[PDB]
Order: structure tokens, then C-alpha cells, then sequence
């Protein structure tokens, strides 16, 4: 009964602090220098202080000092930490663990462990697309709005060129005022923002590309009621350079499937180079019993794949099959539909 | 409480002298730490000492200094050696009594000065 | 139209210390609806911008009080009162008001030297995982790159549980662990020698250091499992075929596939046979890696040709043969007809 | 109150040194004395320190030391020479304000080292 | 009006303390280091502390820790000294001097000084004659009891031999106990104490000397009753020892008076040696107008002198007028009356 | 034959110290009235015994409570708590029961070495007194026996009144003193220049040093003023005339004495003569010392002769001259009548 209660499945937002509790018991609670222990998934443990009523002066650890707060009450035996101002990348498991008397050198008797997991507090303003791209041609980019009321935002698109500042480029009004449209004017006739108020999505189309396009982009929400937000985007990497790296994207064909309980059907992605393509099934919701084969050589120097799945031969007419192949290097999107031979 | 009394001048001739710390407390059998550092911002820990009631002096360093575990009656001894010229610097001793909490400290033990 | 003169362009100063920077403006910022359409941004460095100061003298709620804005016509102040490692990074400043808008140029602010924190310890540990028989003795590295005489921790962490400690010395036996767990090191590179690998040993190993702070063992060893399939029993596959499409066809190239699914194991046998003509030439293999679950793997075979020898015959097949197939298996088709 | 700051460590090359203590009060113009001294136990008085609104910085010597008077805006500095191997002791600072009465001195200032 | 106004004329026994008043004013009392000096008359001026309300620290002399004890008053600008356990050598005019501002090395302004005498709180036991004297002669002491009320005390006579320790020798017992007289039995019959209860004074005769006599002899007092005390003397040097030397005491002559309205008179010490007599004056009551002459040597090689004196030639056969010689190196005393010649 | 064993025989500790000394008896001190005529007594070294313990556990008054009494039978034990200077010197103890009485050997009792008081200064000052006259230049020394290195202090004091700073350095002139009182000197030992010595200088002058505590300059340079009588008027002498005794007849020899009186100044002419045959090779002069008071001297002049030759002659006179005298006085007697 030497060991360390641990508090429970706790979750939260990020930002926000946690109050985590370590009942000990079994030996001299008032000893044995207390520590924390969190477990970021992806790499081994973590270290932030060690407590002891004595020595409250300050020994922890860089970016910790003012975040964590440990504390202890010798009446119940109890140790809670208390970590603040939560970023993304603090989710870990976190533990309680014990050294032994007077020295810290050693770690005795772990805590059981806690929950604690962070994650997107709203899904923020996501971008897609984007890469490599001569000048010139076109581009279209995207932006996934999530978490929060999008449909009555004003929408924007801000670039910032490499170590340069911050350059506003246009700006989408919502739905109220005529989904007004304002440039700026090195992009005028040029560019133009769009959005779907029924796919919480913001649009933006990039024509006649020229070097001073070069930017990351940012998209942008802004509120000015009363509950007023600005909200950033993530970013996406935009650069205009003039490599030829001739390639061409995937022709797509369609394994046909019949009868036998059980079912088959595939897409061909034939004759495309350079690598890789991406192929995703249901535009998202088709994972369970799919298997897409790995990228083969050919005699003439392109490469081709082929993507299956099994599904019961049961809902073949009444179930809707598609495809979708994505490959940017020739910035080629491709999607089929699956449906038996009429024969 | 607890008080401490020190050398205020100890020349170590040769990269050897003899640091000893005047405790005050009954004779012994209660469990401690009788801490060495080198500087009032905690620049270094030099030394620390403890024994249990059967256990001896057990005796160990923390950034490499040498030590040697010596204890008396209500007294304490640190068989330091291997010095240098840059790490002269004042030395202080610390106590830390545990049965009964809380712990009234002492005052910054005056300390001893080293060459 | 209307730039934003932010001044100055830089600055730092020691954490607790505060700071001032100003957003000077070409014209005024007020709008024809008596509103200043002003702004304070802070970009972390290698991060998106985040926004802090909504009009002039507004904070985003989230927003710590150390921040604060200030100013009005075209005067416009910012100031903080202790910068931490969360403000440091570059601030602009933007008006909102006159189309087109407009940011500052960039104040970039990092903080000036605090403690000499002298970087604490760096602890490397090989492999990120490996795969050892059971039995095999295994021996763990454990280095640093400075001078620790004996602080080393081996700590037993299984994938899931709490950490246990093996050994509380650089090798003395923690009590609890069996005398197997035994350590070595000769100098500044300590090591532990694992005798005997067995099967509660499936773990991901952990070497602590503890001469000066801050510490962070934190590398993983994880020690994983050796075999291909032999835990993982029989599965004869699941074997489709399928033409080409009329699409192909109209384009002079014909492919056919052979999909086979869901078989241990890896070996297997395929053999295209055109009008019972066994051909051999054609045919490539792609085969999957072992599944996440079922630990099975999944090929194909692409037979290929053209149209115009494919309009010559009538009949494709693949003889599939397999260990779990009591018998070979010929799934076929006749071309045109269905 | 008052507080001080002086340097961890200074070692006199070539019986050459210079030693400030930061002082925390307000411009000029007013009456003080602003002492040194070596040892805890007040063994030596080093050098004192004073100014009139008029008269410039008085300086003199209690055990012969060699002082030069030396003062900036809240600061002090003390130009010390002629060095020997055994003084070779630790050296503190002191305040005292005299206007208005009482008197709220520093806590020991912890001081500086010299070779 | 810079100045320090001292307290008045204070007198008191030994042992007691003494508490002071220095007065500041015409300048800050709350700064220049107040100090106090005594004078000690026979030689210069003395130190005993300095003080300030802000080091009240210990810094004094060696032997005046302790017993010396300053304070001061911001609020009536007053310092007060305060010499505790007064011995008889503490007698001396003290003063409070001011030191310059901020230092201690120049004395300011001086207090006017203050009338500080102290003397025997009673005349303690105080022994006579003693000196060179061969052994197996005599000699007699004396005692002179003041201060307190002798008739009724025990009085003993205790020796001490040089380097060694205390040897009681004889007790003779108050008036009420018959006079009581108890012997050593190193003197028995040897010795006999004695006293005067009329004349506040104890006698002790030595006959039969032998070289352990040699000791100082201290007188004793001792009371039991409800209000007890055992008193010592002073001690006189005995010794012991063949020292020849020769010498013969004065034989001493009357200078008859005659009349003139102012008359004289003398004694006539002749033929005496060695050096000194000393010739006091109707035992000590007739100092004024006496000049006793300087020593004279005459050709015998032995020394002379005369002392005589001026007083109304009407009070001659008044006032009776003796002359006292005590040549101690000879061991012999000699009185003698001078009254006008009966013609 | 009761002797007394102090026990022990010596004894020191620091000042707060405690101690303990014991008086052991050979016979019984309780007398055959119930009462024990034990006493503890203090020498202090150089000084004659002073009691401490009347009975037993009974103190003197005005002794401090820090001695203290105890014991009956034949066992008696004395303690002290804080030993102080004037606590040092040797203890005995002494019966007073049955004769003939006792003391103890003696218990020596000093201190050990309190802090190292490294002994304080000396101040040397020559001399203790001079006669210099009004006007002279006279420069008194100041010598010290350590280094100091400038911290004298000139105090002209005048026996009677508080004392005067002269000088507040070696050599400064303090204000309130005229420009002629300079002082001077190159090193270890200063000097002080009075240039002009005038009447308000009669003083006792001092020096004092200023560089560590303890502090005594305590000498004393008493400048007394010069003049043998000329500050002190003429005086003519009282002169008186004395025959032999009778006693001394009778003995053989026979004195005659001229005794002057109460003159100034010190010049002084006398010639016995003797039946008007002046006499010479007979007679002592004796002259004392100038008065503390009058400033005058008084002189005898003592004649002497036989028995014999006495009994020859009947005129014995003195004629007596002086300055203070207008003619010479002739003061004579006849022998053997009145
Ligand atoms: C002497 O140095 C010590 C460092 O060991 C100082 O300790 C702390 O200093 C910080 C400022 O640097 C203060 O905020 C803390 O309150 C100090 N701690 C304590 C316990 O005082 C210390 O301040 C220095 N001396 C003085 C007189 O301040
Ligand atoms: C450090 O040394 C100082 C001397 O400068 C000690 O100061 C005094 O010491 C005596 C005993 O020797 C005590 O009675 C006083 O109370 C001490 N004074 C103060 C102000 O503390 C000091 O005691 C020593 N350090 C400690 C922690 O006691
Ligand atoms: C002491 O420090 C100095 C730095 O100036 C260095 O050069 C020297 O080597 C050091 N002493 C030793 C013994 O290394
Ligand atoms: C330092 O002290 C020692 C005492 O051991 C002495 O011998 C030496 O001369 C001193 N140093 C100097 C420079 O005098």
C-alpha cells in the first residue's frame, strides 16, 4: 500500500490549467521529495520540479517556471500539480512519482498515470492546397472553418511574403452585406475570394500567377459585434518558381465488379510520374477493408497503382462508390465512380 | 532551532584542509542532512552527509567534489582534497532538521573562507 | 494607401522589464462611422499571426492583462509589462478602416539573456526501438554528452503502465527486480545488461540522469516483439480478378488484375493463363505490408497487353495457389460476354 | 529601506581593483555614510565615505588603507590598492541614512570576494 | 549655545553606581557621537565609550564593559552615563564631549565637567608600624577602627607569609565576653592582643621574634548577631631578617619660649642616622604656621634638625604644646612638652 | 588542627563560565550550638582578603548573587556563575568553630583569554611638567608606540576648566584658536608648534590618537608658569633668638639657634656673635622651600658648642640682615639669666 492515488480522466481546452491530485500514503508523506512526471506520446517521459514543503524556493525546469505550481497539505497526504496556460503541445500523461528520503536521485513508486489530453479548442481556420506551381497558370486554395459561427464572419486572406511583413490581399464580407468583394489592387481581376456558407469554407482562386504572389497565406475571420473575434488561419506554402520537372497526372479507371456473398471493386490510377499519389475512397469515410497497393515501376518509366476494397455484394446498386486521386506534383485531382457493368 | 559555527579562515595548503561545522542538537539517533554549497546563490553543492542508526555515514558528491564521511557527537567533518585556484570562492554550511515539523531554520551560517 | 510606421522596429528586455511600441499613422484611422479600425498582432516566431487588440483599447478575451493598447487620431501606443517566452516573437499593427489595409513592418521582440541556464544534460538512447529474439542478450547504451560520474536510472516502462524502476545506481540492483537486471560502465558511458530477454520484458526502456537540473530521460527504447508471422496463424486468401474497363479498351491498353486479399503468408504463387496458354511476361507484383490488426498481407497482379492482341483471345484466368488453399484455386472470365 | 549589490568575485590583478556597491535611494542631496569593512565579526573598517551639497566626496583611512573617493549618481565607488596575500578576506558593505529618524538598515549585504 | 549642560555635585560611598545627566542642545542631538571622560586627578584625562541610537553594538573599553552604561533621549536631547560597582580609584571630574558629525576623531565641544568623589564608605581597619626589625626583639602594632561601631565586635589578628596562605594567630573577644584573648600556639606567651574600646582601636604586641613571624598581618573584625560582618584591615609589611645597620634614634631637646605679641617655639632632634625622622605636631592637631627644617649633616657624620613654630605669645600657658618624633629605622618614638623656662 | 582541603587547588573559565570549589573538613564544623562557622573569603591579587560567606549557604551584603554557599557536615561546595574581573584571585575558606582555627591552601582563580584585545595604544607625553617663561617658543612631542598614521588631537586644558580641542589633525589649525598654535611632523611621531608662549597658556596640555578602540590619552603636559619671586612682594623676616636646654647643658654640648622667619626673597645674611667677638666655623644654615602659599622662606642657622666653653661666655646674639629689613636687627639674650 506504498503508492500514489492519481486523479482521473480529466480533458479540457487549451489555455486553460488543470488541478491534478496525488494522495500519498504507506510511508513518511511529509518526505521523499515529491516529483511530476508527464508522457508526451511520440518520445519518452518528461520532467517539471520536485516539491517538499522545506525547499518551496525555486527549483524547476526553463519553460516551466510560472506555468507549473505544485503544492502539498500533510493532513490528508495529498499533492496537487497545476499546470497553466495549456498549449497544444502539452498533452501528455502525467504521473506522480516518489524519491527516496532526502535525496531525489532515485524515483521509488509511481503514481498510476492521468489522462490528459488537448486538443483544438475550435478547428481553426484550416487551409489547403497550395505547392509547387510555375508561374502564370492557376491555383485554387481553401480554408475549413470549424468551432466556431462561420457564416456571419468577414473574411479575408492575408499573405506574408518570406521575412517580409504582413500583406492584405482581399477580404469576403458575410452573407448580410451582398457578400461584398474587396481587392487589393495587385490582385485586381486577377484573384477572386469566394465561400460557401452551407461548407463552413472559404475559397480562393489565384490566376495569372507572378513571382510577387511568393507568400505564405493566411485566412482570416473577423467579427465586430458584440463578441468580437479576429481569427487566423494555419498558413499554406505558396511559391512560384520556373522548374520544368515535366510531369503528367494519372489517367483513372474503374475495376468493374459483379457477383462473388462478399464483393470487390478497385480504381486503376495509371501511367503518372513523378511520385506519389494519394488516394482516398469516399472522399474521407471509406477506410475499413481498403487496401491501396503500393506505387510499381513500369517498363517505361512511370509508375501506376491500384486501389481496392471489399464490401458486401449485398448493397451494390443501393451504396454510391467513388474514388479520389489527388496528385500534386502535376496538380491533378481525378475522382470515379464504381458501379457493375450493365451488362 | 538550530545554530552553526565554522572556521572564518582555513588556508588549504597543498589542496588539503579539514571544513567542520560546530551542530547543535542532542547527541544522536534522529535522521538529518547536513548540507555544503559554494555560494549564497546556490552556485554549487559541494557535499551532504546522513546516516541512519545502524547505517554509517553515508557520504556522496553531486558535482564531482571529493569527500569523506566523518562524524563525531554532535559535530560534523568534511575531508575535502583535489582543489583549484578559480573555484576559491565562500563556503557555507546548512541544517535541516526533520522530526518534529515544522522546521525553524537557522540564519545564514556565518561559513568559512578557503585559499 | 495608409502605412503604418511602427516604432520602433525591435526591441528586448530582461523578463519583468516592460516595453513600448507605437503605431504612427499616415492618415487618420477613424472612420466615417467614428470607429478606430485599428489593431495589435504578435507573430511567434515560426508561427501563425494571433490577434490581440480588437479596435484600440481592447484586448481579445484570452488575452493576458500584460498587454494594453492606447492612442487615438493617428497616435497609437502598445505597451507590456513583463515579457515571458509567450510574448517573444514579432508585433505588427494594422488599420482596418480605409481600403486597402494596411500592416506594420515588424517588431521583432526575443528576450536578452536570463540565467545562464549553462543547457542542462542531453540523453541519448539507441535504439528508438529494436527487434530482439526472446532470450537474446540484449545490452542498452546509455550516453551523455557531459560529465556525470554515477546518476543513471534504468526505468522499466512497458507501453501503457507506470514507470518502474530497475536499477537505482548506474548498476546496483533495485529491489524487486530480478538479479537478470544487471548493469556496466567503465568511465563516462554506462550501460545495462539485460542477461536473459523474456516476454515481461516487452517494454520501452528509460535511462534517467541526476547530477544537475533541469532532467529529461525522455527518448524511449522500445523494445518490440520479434516474429513474421508464426504467433499469427493460417489464412488462405480471399481471390478476385478483374477485366479491363471498356474505357481502357477504347484507349489501345487493356490491364487486368488478380486481387488477392487478406492471406498469411507472405508466400504465394500466381500464374496468369490466357486461353489455358500460360503466359509469362506481363505481370507485375505489388503486395501490402503486414496489417495493423489481422497481421495478413494483401497482393495484386497486374496482368497487361493491348487491344489489339486482346481482341484476339477469349479467355483470362490466374491459377492461385496458396498454403491454405486445400487446392489451387482458377477464378476466370470470358471476354465481352459477362 | 535600503538595499546593496555588489560583485560576486573580483580578483585583483597586479593589487589592482575596482569595488562599487549599487546603492538604492533617491538622486543626491542629503547627509549619509556608506562604510567597508573586512570581516563579519567587523576585524578591519577598510574605508567610509561622505559628501556635503557642496564639499566633494571626503575620504579617508581607519587601518592606513589606500581609498580614493569616487561617486557617480545613487552609486559608489571605492578605488582600493595596495594588496597584500593574507587580508585576503571577505569584504562587506554599509549604509545607514540618518534623515528622518529611525533608522530601517539593510539586511547583510552580501558582499564580495577579492584575491 | 552649543554646548552640553552636566549634572551637579553627586557624592557617594564605593560600590554604589552613579547616574549622570549631559544636556544637548544648539545642534543635532541625534547625531556626533556623544562620548564621556573622566579626569582622574594625579594624571590625565580617561575613555570609556562612545554612543548613537544606531550602533547601541558593544564598543567600549576592556575593563569598562560591564560596569559603565550610556543611554540618550532624542526627545529632551539628554545622554545619561552610568558607572556601576564604583571602586575607590574611580574618583575622578567627568565630562561628556561631543565628536564631529558622522566621526569620533575630534572632540567638539566639552561638558562642564562634574564634582565626582568617592571615599571610604567606612575607614576600614587600618594597621600601623611594622618595618626592620632583627628577630628576638619586640615590636607592637595598631588597628584603627572607624567607620563602624567597634566595642562590640570580635577581633582577631591573621597573617598571611609571603606566597603562603592564611594563618590565624590570635582573637580577643568583645566587651561583654570578659575580653576574651585566644593564642596559636605559635605565640603562646609570646604574644598578647589588646584593644581600647574607649579609642576605636585594637593592639597586638610581637616578643620573641623568629623568622616565621614573617608575614603580613591583617586585622580582623567579626559580628554574628542579626546584623553580621567579618571586616579586614589593610595589611602591614613584618619581616624578618640580621640586618645590622647600625643606628641610633634621636635624642631631642626642648627650644624653651620666651615672649615676643607673637611668640616661638621648637624641639631639637639631635645626633640621629640614618635618614629620615618624621616629626608631626601635638599628634597631628598643629599644622598651621610649622616649618619643620630640612635634614642637616653634621661633621660626626650623624644627621640633625630642628622644628619649630609661630603662635600667640598670650595662650603660653594655655595651650599646652608637644612636639612627636618617630624614627622608625631606629625603631624609637619620642614626645616631648616645650613650656616657657620657670625663671 | 581542623585543617582545610580546598578542593581543588586552582581553577579558570572564559567569562560566563561557570565554576566550583569545595571545602572539605577533617573534624565536624558544626559547633555544640548547632551552628557551622564555615566562611568563604576572595584575595584579589595585590590586595588584602575581603569576605564573601558568613556561615555556610549565607552571603555578605553587597556581594553580588553570583556567588553562593552550600554544604554541611564535613562537604561544603561553593559555585560561581559568571567569573568577571573582579572575580579573579585566589579563594580560601576558613573554620571558625573550634580553635585554633583554619584557612585553605588556596585557590588560585584568574582568566582565560577573552578575545585578543591586542593591547590598546600608548601615549607618551614629555613632560609631565616644564617651566618655560612668557614668550618662549615651546614645541611639545607626541609619541605613540604603534602606527598611526595621522590622528591626533591637542586638548589645551587648563588644571580646573573643560577641555579646549586646539588642533582637530596632526597639524590644522581648529577654529577658535589663534594662527600661532601650528603643529608639525614627517612620519610616526607629530609635534605641535606654540610659537609665542603667552599667560593664558598655562595649562596642562595633551594629545590624543584616533585610530582603534581602546582610547587613552590620559598624560598630562602641566606648563607651569616661571618665576622665582618677582610676581611676589618684598617680606621682611620675623627673627627669633633660642638659648640651649638645660638638659642639654647637662649633656656636654650646647645648641643655639637664629631662626628666621616668613621672608622674601631667599637672600639672607646671619653672623653669630658671640660677646660681640664674632664667631665663625660653628653653625649650620637650613633653609626650607618656597611656601605654597606666601612664596617666602623661612631659615634657621644652628650654633654649637661645649658645656665648657659655653659656661665661659654670657653674650650670644645673631646679628640678622635682609633685604626687608631697614638696618640690621641685633636679637641676643645673657646666659643663665632671663
Ligand atoms: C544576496 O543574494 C541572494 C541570492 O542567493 C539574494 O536572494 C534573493 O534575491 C532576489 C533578487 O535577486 C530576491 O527577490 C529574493 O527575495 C532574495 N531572497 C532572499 C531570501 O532574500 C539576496 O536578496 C541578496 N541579498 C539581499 C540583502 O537582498
Ligand atoms: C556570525 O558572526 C557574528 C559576529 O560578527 C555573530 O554575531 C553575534 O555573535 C554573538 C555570539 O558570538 C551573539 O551573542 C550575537 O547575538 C550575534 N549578533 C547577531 C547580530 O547575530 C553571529 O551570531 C554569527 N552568526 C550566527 C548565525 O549566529
Ligand atoms: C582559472 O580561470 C582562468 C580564466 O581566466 C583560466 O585561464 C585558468 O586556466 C583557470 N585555472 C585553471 C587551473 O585551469
Ligand atoms: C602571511 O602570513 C604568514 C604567516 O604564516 C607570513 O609568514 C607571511 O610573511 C605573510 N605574508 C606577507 C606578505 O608578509
Amino acid at each position: 500500500q506504498v503508492q500514489l492515488v492519481q486523479s482521473g480522466a480529466e480533458v479540457v481546452k487549451p489555455g486553460a490549467s488543470v488541478k491534478v491530485s496525488c494522495k500519498a500514503s504507506g510511508y513518511t508523506f511529509t518526505s521523499y521529495y515529491i516529483h511530476w512526471v508527464r508522457q508526451a506520446p511520440g518520445q519518452g517521459l518528461e520532467w517539471i520540479g520536485s516539491i517538499y514543503p522545506g525547499n518551496v524556493n525555486t527549483n524547476y525546469a526553463q519553460k516551466f517556471q510560472g506555468r507549473a505550481t505544485l503544492t502539498v497539505d500533510t493532513s490528508i497526504s495529498t499533492a496537487y500539480m497545476e499546470l497553466s496556460r495549456l498549449r497544444s503541445d502539452d498533452t501528455a500523461v502525467y504521473y506522480c512519482t516518489r524519491s527516496h528520503y532526502g535525496l531525489d536521485w532515485n524515483f521509488d513508486v509511481w503514481g498510476k498515470g492521468t489522462t490528459v489530453t488537448v486538443s483544438s479548442s475550435q478547428v481553426q481556420l484550416v487551409e489547403s492546397g497550395g505547392g509547387v506551381v510555375q508561374p502564370g497558370r492557376s491555383l485554387r486554395l481553401s480554408c475549413a472553418a470549424s468551432g466556431f459561427t462561420f457564416t456571419k464572419a468577414w473574411m479575408h486572406w492575408v499573405r506574408q511574403a518570406p521575412g517580409k511583413q504582413l500583406e492584405w490581399v482581399a477580404q469576403i464580407k458575410d452573407k448580410s452585406n451582398s457578400y461584398a468583394t474587396y481587392y487589393a489592387d495587385s490582385v485586381k481581376g486577377r484573384f477572386t475570394i469566394s465561400r460557401d456558407d452551407s461548407k463552413n469554407t472559404l475559397y480562393l482562386q489565384m490566376n495569372s500567377l507572378r513571382a510577387e504572389d511568393t507568400a505564405v497565406y493566411y485566412c482570416r475571420g473577423v467579427y465586430y459585434a458584440l463578441s468580437p473575434f479576429d481569427y487566423w488561419g494555419q498558413g499554406t506554402l505558396v511559391t512560384v518558381s520556373s522548374r520544368t520537372a515535366s510531369t503528367k497526372g494519372p489517367s483513372v479507371f474503374p475495376l468493374a465488379p459483379s457477383s462473388k456473398g462478399t464483393a470487390a471493386l478497385g480504381c486503376l490510377v495509371k501511367d503518372y510520374f513523378p511520385e506519389p499519389v494519394t488516394v482516398s475512397w469516399n472522399s474521407g469515410a471509406l477506410t475499413s477493408g481498403v487496401h491501396t497497393f503500393p506505387a510499381v515501376l513500369q517498363s517505361s518509366g512511370l509508375y501506376s497503382l491500384s486501389s481496392v476494397v471489399t464490401v458486401p455484394s449485398s448493397s451494390l446498386g443501393t451504396q454510391t462508390y467513388i474514388c479520389n486521386v489527388n496528385h500534386k506534383p502535376s496538380n491533378t485531382k481525378v475522382d470515379k465512380k464504381v458501379e457493375p457493368k450493365s451488362c | 532551532k538550530i545554530l552553526v559555527k565554522q572556521s572564518p579562515m582555513l588556508v588549504a595548503y597543498d589542496n588539503a584542509v579539514n571544513l567542520s561545522c560546530k551542530y547543535s542538537y542532542n547527541l544522536f539517533s534522529r535522521e538529518f542532512r547536513a548540507s555544503l554549497h559554494k555560494g549564497l546563490d546556490s552556485a554549487v553543492e559541494v557535499c551532504v552527509v546522513y546516516g541512519n542508526y545502524s547505517q554509517q555515514l553515508q557520504v556522496y558528491s553531486k558535482t564531482g567534489f571529493n569527500c569523506d564521511g566523518k562524524l563525531g557527537n554532535e559535530s560534523v567533518t568534511f575531508y575535502l582534497q583535489n582543489l583549484y585556484v578559480n573555484q576559491t570562492d565562500i563556503y557555507f554550511c546548512k541544517i535541516e532538521v526533520m522530526y518534529p515539523p515544522p522546521y525553524l531554520d537557522n540564519e545564514k551560517s556565518n561559513g568559512t573562507i578557503i585559499h | 494607401d495608409i502605412v503604418m510606421t511602427q516604432t520602433p522596429l525591435s526591441l528586448s528586455v530582461t523578463p519583468g522589464q516592460p516595453a513600448s511600441i507605437s503605431c504612427k499613422s499616415s492618415q487618420s484611422l477613424v472612420h466615417n462611422n467614428a470607429n478606430t479600425y485599428l489593431s495589435w498582432y504578435l507573430q511567434k516566431p515560426g508561427q501563425s499571426p494571433q490577434s490581440l487588440i480588437y479596435k484600440v483599447s481592447n484586448r481579445f478575451s484570452g488575452v493576458p492583462d500584460r498587454f494594453s493598447g492606447s492612442g487615438s487620431g493617428t497616435d497609437f501606443t502598445l505597451k507590456i509589462s513583463r515579457v515571458e517566452a509567450e510574448d517573444v516573437g514579432v508585433y505588427y499593427c494594422g488599420q482596418g478602416t480605409q481600403y486597402p489595409f494596411t500592416f506594420g513592418s515588424g517588431t521583432k521582440v526575443e528576450i536578452k539573456g536570463q540565467p545562464k541556464a549553462a543547457p542542462d544534460i542531453q540523453m541519448t538512447q539507441s535504439p528508438s526501438s529494436l527487434s530482439a529474439s526472446v532470450g537474446d542478450r540484449v545490452t542498452i547504451t546509455c550516453q551523455a554528452s557531459q560529465n556525470i560520474y554515477v546518476w543513471l536510472n534504468w526505468y522499466q516502462q512497458k507501453p501503457g503502465k507506470a514507470p518502474k524502476l530497475l536499477i537505482y545506481k548506474a548498476s546496483n540492483l533495485h529491489t524487486g527486480v530480478p538479479s537478470r537486471f544487471s548493469g556496466s560502465g567503465s568511465g563516462t558511458d554506462f550501460t545495462l545488461t539485460i542477461s536473459s530477454l523474456q516476454p515481461e520484458d516487452i517494454a520501452t526502456y528509460y535511462c534517467q540522469q541526476g547530477q544537475t537540473y533541469p532532467y529529461t530521460f525522455g527518448q524511449g527504447t522500445k523494445l518490440e516483439i520479434k516474429t513474421k508471422g508464426p504467433s499469427r496463424t493460417v489464412a488462405a486468401p480471399s481471390v478476385f480478378i478483374f477485366p479491363p474497363s471498356d474505357e481502357q479498351l477504347k484507349s489501345g491498353t487493356a490491364s487486368v488484375v488478380c486481387l488477392l486479399n487478406n492471406f498469411y503468408p507472405r508466400e504465394a504463387k500466381v500464374q496468369w493463363k490466357v486461353d489455358n496458354a500460360l503466359q509469362s511476361g506481363n505481370s507485375q507484383e505489388s503486395v501490402t505490408e503486414q496489417d495493423s490488426k489481422d497481421s495478413t498481407y494483401s497482393l495484386s497482379s497486374t496482368l497487361t497487353l493491348s487491344k489489339a492482341d486482346y481482341e484476339k483471345h477469349k479467355v483470362y484466368a490466374c491459377e492461385v495457389t496458396h498454403q491454405g488453399l486445400s487446392s489451387p484455386v482458377t477464378k476466370s472470365f470470358n471476354r465481352g460476354e459477362c
